[PDB]
């Protein structure tokens, strides 16, 4: 067995560091599968970044992995970071990428491939949790909180880069002129699933209305993956494959 | 670089680049280099791919080695996608800066939404000098000159940072305790309970606090500097002036066109209707970026790519002059070794063996005329 | 002793491999591997392709069949000590297989991403993905079936009977590389684009989803850890 | 029949579920083109048909004249403009083995329920 | 004596039947079947296709009334032997049950292929669908349900309760009739083309995936047959 | 239209690029009768074995 | 143009003009291969009787 108590003690701290490591490295890889290959192409370009397609998806497929982790974590140790964790995760990946390979190997510029901030919404998430231990009023208020404070957690990074310029004889934002010039062979402009107008556009409504959208969808995804977490959570042995 | 992987069919009738001229071969970091040309698309476009109503003026090549400085159709700027029509020929300028050093194969592309890229004619540009000479001002309607290289970069790293930051003293702060088993048996073994205490609710209700009322003031400071925005600007264009071609004089009818399986060559009958005025003379063929020339007519001077250019590939078996109201049956060779290598001969692997090309017509005064062909190609084995 | 320094090297094989991995892309991804139909992509890349499948089908069968072969007879007659030595022996397995799940299904993932953004697609075969399908991936499955079949052999917890979190852990991740198939075929034949979360990439995440059972796998891993060695201290 | 006896020996072999379902599924769907090929090879023979190319399965479908079956409705290959190299077919079949695998997972726990045993005691 | 040649009759009674069928589409499927406004269509399609209803309605009614009327009130009285002679006969129903199934779900319903695919779709009533729909679906969802009254009030092991799996049987195939209304509607309003595996279609396949539940059905006669008369010989 | 005759007189022959004619009527039915009927007796070889 | 500004109970009003369809319609409303002439107001406080 363990020779004592402080013996005991330290190898709980170590397998506490290497199991988390364990969590946080398959997290990363996993939720950034998932969210690169469900948020991602918003997520690569600022001249992506708008404000009804990118507002509205981004949130509702990323707070898939939050939900399920926080069902297990919270459930069986009361920790209440199961979703700062996966955000802080997903960020990583997505940097590391973004700077040794999308600024790396290509030479794209960080400030046109840098990634969306998520941890104001992973931080409401984790909070709501811990206060309020219940499950239902975390997928109905903090998925809600999730989803709204998304686009204005992004704002100071982004509106910079909404700053008018005359170019060439066409109105263009700075990030339009971005996707312009740093040429995406492979991604065309038309692929571009931004904010393009409609006769039922009313007024100065679409950043609100995705982000109240976005919060709606959050609610119905988080309390989705809570129960898929829950079933990553079992623990049952099978007799024969 | 992409191409010699499409189909042979599917390269040869979709889009024929034209008329091609690039400004310079060499240049330096900065530099401008313009690329211009004609393309024409073609009237039997392949049901496989989405028509042209929606498709961007791109440029092929790895990366932003050069900047996409300006585009024109027509003469106007097309920074967003354009609508095409089917049949209409249209002239194209793209303006590229160069960013990085090195030899770049750069290409006239053409994307259509529903059908994947249209890679035209690729020409090796050479750049030298550094990287980090490399500039890229703009001029806002608020009257700042900023640098689109790192402009903002300061602030999205401060940002993230902070916010990662924030994130990190969450996990920290419930990580300076025991983590999993010990938590994970109290949990168990009896209601826990006893984990989760003030102040670590107290701690929990100031990071929700902070968090919103962070983002809030954020949000406000940002819309105090910097309080003219837009929306990103996007929708495809209509309305593209397409070239007002005259008609020709020249017309063609493809009886029979065979390649042999395997080789280099391509071999048609054509029968030549010469009408207008002058005696013509079979100069070109191109078929897809490849240009076959009877170097007898006409030579190429815009310094066209070597390997897409067949000098003599052009073998007419009557390249007499034919004069006005005369009607001839020809058969003409297009032989070279791009027709190999840039898999032109794959086409026996298409499931539609259908050829279409442009046939350039001299007279003697040096004027020249542009005529489509198209027709089945059949391969030959014996 | 208890934990080694096996978990240096399980870090630091990965970290170095791969960051030669990143080097040689870095050096042969244009110039070399931006034309699959030209005679030097054959030398640096189809050689690549062929060298690591080889390899990664050489080193999976004699892991694989190394640790079953040494599986432990007499799981009955084991004391908690060396019971606890080979849970930190998993445990470390286990760090492995994380590690490699980042480098496989985030990394290189992602930048497979940025370079089918950047290029024409222009294979089925690009510098990408044979360091993405076919060496990451690969890599990351032998590691974790490794990592499954020493649990079953030499831990009594998760031996007498398949861990069925484990498993799913094991095999979801697994089937990612099988979905390539849908990749291919919804690249060519769907999606005329590069649209980078487009349906035909869903396969990719359905199957790594999977990877969520490693919360499963960790509690049993933690029970198997606090089986006779489980204290005293903790509880106490 | 060949992915059939496939599917059957790799479940009796190594009795397990999940391996016949990754393996057995995966040989299935890859077999199928090679084990018809060589019963419909003989017709795709090219053929000069009254200027145009066709195959022998072509001619076959223009002649024998299907009045509820034009042409259009054909599902075949038509070629895309990402539709590199000579890959359509070994695409088709590593997607079709994939989809395979997980239909095989799908439909053995289909049969399971519809190997249930239960009764009612109402319906 | 035990099965008898009622098993002789249960296939040839099908076959005989089904054959002639064959044999008069094949004589009036061109030639009084092509246009359905035409006047002998009405006196060699529309007619079979009253009297089929009429005669498929009468024959449903009066079997299944007769088998429900003789059923066995004192089944706790059955010895061993009589239940293997009512097992054996239960099992000569589900013989010509799988015929009928077969008759229907197989022959006429490709047949009805080949009809729609060489021909214009005239009406919802053409000579094909008149013997697939209207004839060969009746008759096995006639002969399914008179076995599973058989077994439930001849076998006691299927009375006392009402088999899942032999109702699934029993009543999916059947759904597959009332599911003519959305073949209908699905080639006059959906898809005006002659795709066999359009959506439109799926109804058939849904619902031809239950007459899976003869496997739950089969082993639950395999029980049935060994009650008493077991052996001894099996597993001895 | 009428058509009078026998359908055993109908032809169809066709001529491919690898110098060979052919009838359309029979061509191929041969190689695919046999390829089916070896294969499924495989599977019926397989079943009987075991049953 | 409109023929009358203030009318009585059972009165026609007729409106008349043209209209042109702009050549840059935008992408994101489809092309008006299916359009329906109609009349903006609050119910019918006016019944169409006709529509050229
Ligand atoms: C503290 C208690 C009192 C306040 C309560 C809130 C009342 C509304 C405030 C509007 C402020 C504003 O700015 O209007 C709204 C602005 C537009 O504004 P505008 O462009 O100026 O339009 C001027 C013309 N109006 C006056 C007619 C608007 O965007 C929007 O259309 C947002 C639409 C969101 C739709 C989805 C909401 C889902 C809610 C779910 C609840 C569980
Ligand atoms: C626990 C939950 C915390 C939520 C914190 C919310 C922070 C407030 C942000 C102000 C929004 C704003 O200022 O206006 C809306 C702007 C959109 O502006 P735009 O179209 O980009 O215009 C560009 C010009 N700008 C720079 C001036 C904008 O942002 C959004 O679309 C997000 C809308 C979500 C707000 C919903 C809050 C309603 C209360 C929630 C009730 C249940
Ligand atoms: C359970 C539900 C509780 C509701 C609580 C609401 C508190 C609102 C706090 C102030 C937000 C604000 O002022 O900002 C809202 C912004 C305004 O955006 P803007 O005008 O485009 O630009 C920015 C202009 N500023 C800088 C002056 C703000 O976004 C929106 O358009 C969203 C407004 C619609 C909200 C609909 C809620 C319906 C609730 C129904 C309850 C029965
Ligand atoms: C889970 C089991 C995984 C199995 C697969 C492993 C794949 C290994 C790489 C395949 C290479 C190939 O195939 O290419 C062979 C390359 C082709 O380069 P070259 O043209 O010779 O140029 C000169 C060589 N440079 C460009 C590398 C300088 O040359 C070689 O011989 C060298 C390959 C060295 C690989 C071993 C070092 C790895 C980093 C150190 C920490 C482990
Ligand atoms: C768990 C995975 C294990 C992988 C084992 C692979 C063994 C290959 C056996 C030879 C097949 C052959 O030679 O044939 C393959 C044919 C070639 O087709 P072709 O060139 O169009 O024409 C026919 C030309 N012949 C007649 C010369 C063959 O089809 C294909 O294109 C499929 C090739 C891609 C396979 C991708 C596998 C990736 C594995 C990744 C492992 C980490
Ligand atoms: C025995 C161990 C070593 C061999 C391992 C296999 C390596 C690949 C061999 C290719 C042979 C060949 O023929 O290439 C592949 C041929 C094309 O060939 P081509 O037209 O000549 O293209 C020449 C240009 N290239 C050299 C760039 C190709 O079709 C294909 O694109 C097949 C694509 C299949 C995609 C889906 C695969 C999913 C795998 C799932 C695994 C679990
Ligand atoms: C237990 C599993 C058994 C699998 C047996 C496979 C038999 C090999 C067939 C050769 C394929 C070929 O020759 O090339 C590919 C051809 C396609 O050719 P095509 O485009 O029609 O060209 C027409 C001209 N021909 C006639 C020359 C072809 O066939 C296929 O698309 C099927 C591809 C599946 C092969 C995958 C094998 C890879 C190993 C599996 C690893 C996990
Ligand atoms: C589960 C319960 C199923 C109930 C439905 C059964 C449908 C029976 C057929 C309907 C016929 C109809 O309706 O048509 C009536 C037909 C119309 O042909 P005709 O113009 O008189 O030409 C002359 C008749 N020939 C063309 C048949 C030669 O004539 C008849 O009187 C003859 C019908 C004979 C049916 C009985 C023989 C069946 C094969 C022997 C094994 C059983
Ligand atoms: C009818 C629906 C209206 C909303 C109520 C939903 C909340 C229900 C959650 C629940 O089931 O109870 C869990 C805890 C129990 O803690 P208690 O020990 O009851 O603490 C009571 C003292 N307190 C007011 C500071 C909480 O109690 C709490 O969850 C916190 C209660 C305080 C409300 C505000 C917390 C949420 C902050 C965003
Ligand atoms: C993409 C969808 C997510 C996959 C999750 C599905 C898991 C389904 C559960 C399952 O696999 O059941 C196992 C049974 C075999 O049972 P046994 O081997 O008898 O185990 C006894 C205990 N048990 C019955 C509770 C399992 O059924 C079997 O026949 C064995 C098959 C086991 C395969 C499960 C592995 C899934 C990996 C993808
Ligand atoms: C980690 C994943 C790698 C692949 C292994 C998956 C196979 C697992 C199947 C399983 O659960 O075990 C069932 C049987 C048990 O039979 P045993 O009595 O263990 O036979 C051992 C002797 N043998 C090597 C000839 C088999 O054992 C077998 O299934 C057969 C084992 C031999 C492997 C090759 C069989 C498959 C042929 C295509
Ligand atoms: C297309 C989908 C495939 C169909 C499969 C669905 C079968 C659902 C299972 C089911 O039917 O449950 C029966 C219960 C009535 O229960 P009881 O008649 O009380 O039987 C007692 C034992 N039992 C509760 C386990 C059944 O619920 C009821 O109220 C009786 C309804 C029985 C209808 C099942 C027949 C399905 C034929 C299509
Ligand atoms: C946790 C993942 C770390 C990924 C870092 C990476 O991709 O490194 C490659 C990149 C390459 O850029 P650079 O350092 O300038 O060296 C260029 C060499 N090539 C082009 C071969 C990559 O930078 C480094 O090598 C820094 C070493 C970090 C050690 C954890
Ligand atoms: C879980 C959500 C899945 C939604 C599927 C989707 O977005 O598909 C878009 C696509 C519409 O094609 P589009 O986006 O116009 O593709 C443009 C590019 N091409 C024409 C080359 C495919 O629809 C389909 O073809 C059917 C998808 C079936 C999903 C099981
Ligand atoms: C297991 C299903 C058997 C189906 C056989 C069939 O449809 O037979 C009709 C067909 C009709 O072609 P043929 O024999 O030439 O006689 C033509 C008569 N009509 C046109 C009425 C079908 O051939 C026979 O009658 C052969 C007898 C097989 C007995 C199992
Ligand atoms: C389980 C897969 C179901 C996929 C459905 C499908 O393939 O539908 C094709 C069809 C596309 O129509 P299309 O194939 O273009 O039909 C051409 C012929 N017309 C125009 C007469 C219908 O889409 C729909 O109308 C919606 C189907 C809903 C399914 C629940
Ligand atoms: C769509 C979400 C369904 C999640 C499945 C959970 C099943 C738990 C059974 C124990
Ligand atoms: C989609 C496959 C679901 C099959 C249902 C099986 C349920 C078994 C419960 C006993
Ligand atoms: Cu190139
Ligand atoms: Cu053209
Ligand atoms: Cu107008």
């Amino acid at each position: 067995a363990v020779r004592s108590h402080a013996e005991a003690v330290q190898v709980s701290r170590t397998i506490d560091w290497m199991a988390l490591f364990v969590v946080f490295f398959v997290i990363v890889g996993s939720y950034h599968i998932h969210a690169m290959l469900t948020m991602g192409d918003w997520d690569f370009w600022s001249d992506w970044k708008d404000r009804r397609l990118w507002v509205t998806v981004t949130p509702i497929v990323l707070v898939t992995f939050p939900a399920a982790v926080q069902s297990y974590l919270w459930e069986r140790y009361r920790l209440p970071w199961g979703a700062t964790v996966c955000v802080l995760g997903l960020l990583l990946g997505e940097w590391i990428n973004r700077y040794f390979n999308f600024w790396g190997w290509t030479y794209f510029p960080i400030n046109f491939v840098f990634p969306a901030s998520l941890v104001p919404g992973a931080i409401i998430l984790d909070t709501v949790l811990m206060l309020s231990g219940s499950y239902l009023f975390t997928a109905i208020v903090g998925a809600m909180g999730w989803g709204l404070i998304f686009y204005p957690g992004n704002w100071p990074i982004i509106a910079p880069l909404h700053v008018p310029v005359e170019y060439n004889g066409m109105l263009m934002s700075i990030a339009d002129i971005q996707g312009y010039n740093y040429v995406r062979t492979g991604t065309p402009e038309y692929i571009r699933m931004v904010e393009k107008g409609t006769l039922r556009t009313f007024g100065k409504d679409v950043a609100p209305v995705s982000a109240f959208f976005s919060a709606f969808m959050s609610i119905l995804i988080y309390f989705m993956w809570h129960f898929i977490g829950r079933w990553f959570s079992n623990e049952r042995f099978l007799q024969s494959t | 670089h992409g191409e010699k992987s499409q189909a042979a069919f599917m390269r040869m009738r979709t889009i024929h680049w034209y008329d091609l001229s690039w400004s310079k071969e060499k240049v330096k970091i900065n530099e401008t280099v313009e690329i211009k040309g004609k393309f024409h698309v073609f009237e039997g476009w392949p049901e496989t791919v989405d028509e042209p109503d929606v498709a961007f003026l791109n440029v092929g090549m790895p990366g932003p080695v050069f900047i996409r400085k300006e585009s024109y159709i027509g003469g106007q700027l097309v920074p967003r996608s354009v609508r095409l029509e089917i049949g209409k020929t249209y002239d194209f300028r793209v303006v590229l800066k160069a960013r990085r050093p090195g030899d770049w194969h750069v290409h006239t592309m053409m994307n259509v939404q529903g059908g994947g890229p249209i890679i035209g004619p690729g020409k090796w540009i050479t750049v030298e000098g550094s990287m980090s000479e490399f500039r890229n001002p703009v001029t806002t309607l608020t009257g700042q000159t900023v640098d689109l290289e790192n402009y903002n970069e300061g602030n999205t790293y401060f940002w993230h940072a902070f916010w990662f930051a924030i994130g990190v003293a969450w996990i920290g702060y419930w990580s300076r305790r025991p983590i999993f088993i010990p938590r994970l048996l109290m949990v168990d073994a009896g209601r826990a309970d006893e984990l989760v205490s003030a102040t670590d609710r107290k701690v929990a209700m100031g990071f929700l606090a902070a968090t919103i009322l962070i983002v809030v003031m954020a949000m406000s400071s940002a819309n105090s500097k910097y309080p003219i925005t837009i929306p990103l600007q996007a929708g495809t264009m209509r309305g593209m002036k397409p070239l007002e071609l005259p008609a020709p004089t020249v017309s063609v009818k493809v009886e029979d066109a065979t390649y042999r399986v395997p080789g280099r060559a391509m071999r048609m009958k054509l029968t030549i209707t010469n009408h207008g005025n002058s005696p013509i003379r079979l100069g070109e063929f191109y078929t897809a970026s490849v240009r076959f020339l009877d170097s007898d007519v006409y030579k190429d001077t815009t310094g066209y790519p070597e390997d897409l250019l067949a000098e003599d590939g052009l073998s007419v078996s009557d390249n007499s002059p034919l004069a006005p109201g005369e009607t001839r049956t020809v058969d003409v060779t297009a032989s070279d070794a791009a027709w190999e290598v840039y898999r032109l001969s794959d086409i026996i692997y298409d499931p539609d063996s259908r050829f279409a090309g442009l046939l350039f017509f001299f007279d003697a005064t040096g004027n020249r005329q542009v005529v489509q062909i198209d027709a089945p190609l059949i391969p030959s084995f014996m | 002793l208890l934990d080694k320094k096996w978990l240096t090297f399980a870090l630091a094989i990965y970290t170095v491999f791969y960051l030669w991995v990143r080097w040689y892309e870095g050096v042969y991804g244009w110039s070399a591997g931006l034309d699959s139909f030209a005679p030097e992509f054959e030398t640096y890349w189809m050689n690549f392709l062929y060298t690591e499948i080889v390899l990664e089908i050489v080193t999976a069968s004699i892991l694989w069949g190394y640790l079953w072969k040494t599986r432990d007879r007499n799981l009955a007659a084991l004391t908690p000590r060396e019971e606890l030595r080979r849970n930190f022996t998993h445990l470390v397995w286990l760090v492995a297989y994380a590690w490699a799940i980042y480098w496989g299904a985030s990394y290189f993932t992602e930048q497979d991403g940025t370079w089918h953004q950047t290029i024409v697609r222009d294979t089925d075969f690009t510098p990408s993905h044979i360091i993405e399908f076919y060496l990451s991936y690969p890599i990351y499955i032998i590691t974790g079936f490794a990592a499954f079949i020493y649990a079953k052999t030499r831990l009594p917890f998760f031996a007498k009977g398949i861990s069925l979190p484990y498993l799913v852990l094991v095999v979801g991740p697994f089937m990612i590389l099988p979905n390539v198939g849908l990749n291919e075929w919804g690249h060519t034949f769907w999606f005329m684009e590069e649209l980078f979360v487009a349906p035909l990439h869903y396969g990719f995440v359905i199957f790594g989803w999977l990877a969520l059972a490693v919360m499963g796998t960790l509690t049993q891993t933690f029970y198997s850890f606090a089986q006779g060695g489980l204290g005293q201290s903790l509880c106490e």
